């Protein structure tokens, strides 16, 4: 197990840190303008019927 | 004992070899049982938070 | 003695019974350095994944 | 000792019922990553022109 | 062999400690909270819906 989760660190540590950032770039605006995302959300079931 | 001569001299200068590197980082085990001490309880703690 | 006898054959056993593996129970030191190496160096070069 | 042996049985169990899926859903998640990584370029404009 | 294996068994022990006691208690509400949206997405009607 100790070589297992090394071997996966080494092959995936600089893939892990570009989606930790970019991961980081989507989420800010989804954050900045979550009142929006709510809204959206509780109005599109009835639009839906 | 005679006919594991060469066997018995291999694993003195392997326990010398062990010992002498576990001497020389001693303060390091001491911390190293310290922080042990309560890491596997934060472990535990969130593991069983999540299980 | 005959405690002596029997620490003997059991060291045997145990160390045989341990060193069957033996290809894992060489690298285990090498492999516990390198994942915690591993895990020192990903900890360090994300400082901003608890904002993420 | 007495944390490695709480924490070992809780990640254990945590493992055991929650390996397999991890596994056969990485497994099946290759497909669709290519899938999503062809489709890189018609993202952004997309999303643009339908904002 | 043993002395760095010691050493970066005793740093590495202290940043798992330090990393849980930061990131522990969110890391934690994010799993409890996709868990929470995913069962319910995953109903029998959001199945057969989806």
């Amino acid at each position: 197990a100790a070589g297992s989760l090394a071997d996966l660190l080494s092959d995936n540590r600089p893939l892990l840190k570009d989606t930790i950032g970019y991961l980081d770039v989507i989420q800010a605006p989804l954050v900045e303008q979550k009142q929006e995302v709510s809204d959206i959300l509780v109005q599109m079931p009835q639009a839906l019927k | 004992q005679v006919n594991s001569g060469d066997a018995i001299q291999r694993w003195a200068a392997n326990l010398n070899t062990l010992a002498a590197q576990s001497a020389q980082n001693d303060e390091a085990l001491r911390s190293g049982l310290q922080q042990a001490a309560p890491t596997a309880d934060q472990l535990n703690a969130v593991f069983s938070d999540v299980r | 003695s005959t405690q002596v006898n029997q620490l003997l054959v059991n060291a045997q056993t145990l160390l045989a019974a341990v060193n069957e593996r033996g290809r894992s129970v060489s690298l285990l030191l090498e492999r516990v350095s390198s994942v915690s190496r591993q895990v020192e160096g990903f900890v360090d070069e994300n400082p901003n994944l608890n904002h993420v | 000792l007495v944390a490695a042996v709480g924490f070992g049985n809780t990640g254990g169990d945590i493992f055991e019922r929650g390996g397999p899926y991890l596994v056969r859903g990485a497994q099946d998640l290759l497909p669709t990553s290519a899938l999503l990584d062809e489709y890189s370029p018609a993202l952004f404009c997309t999303i643009r022109n339908y904002h | 062999e043993l002395a760095n294996a010691l050493q970066d068994l005793n740093r590495v022990l202290k940043t798992t400690r330090e990393f849980l006691d930061r990131n522990g208690g969110v890391l934690t509400h994010d799993i409890d909270n996709l868990e929470q949206v995913t069962t319910a997405i995953l109903q029998p009607e959001p199945r057969d819906g989806l």
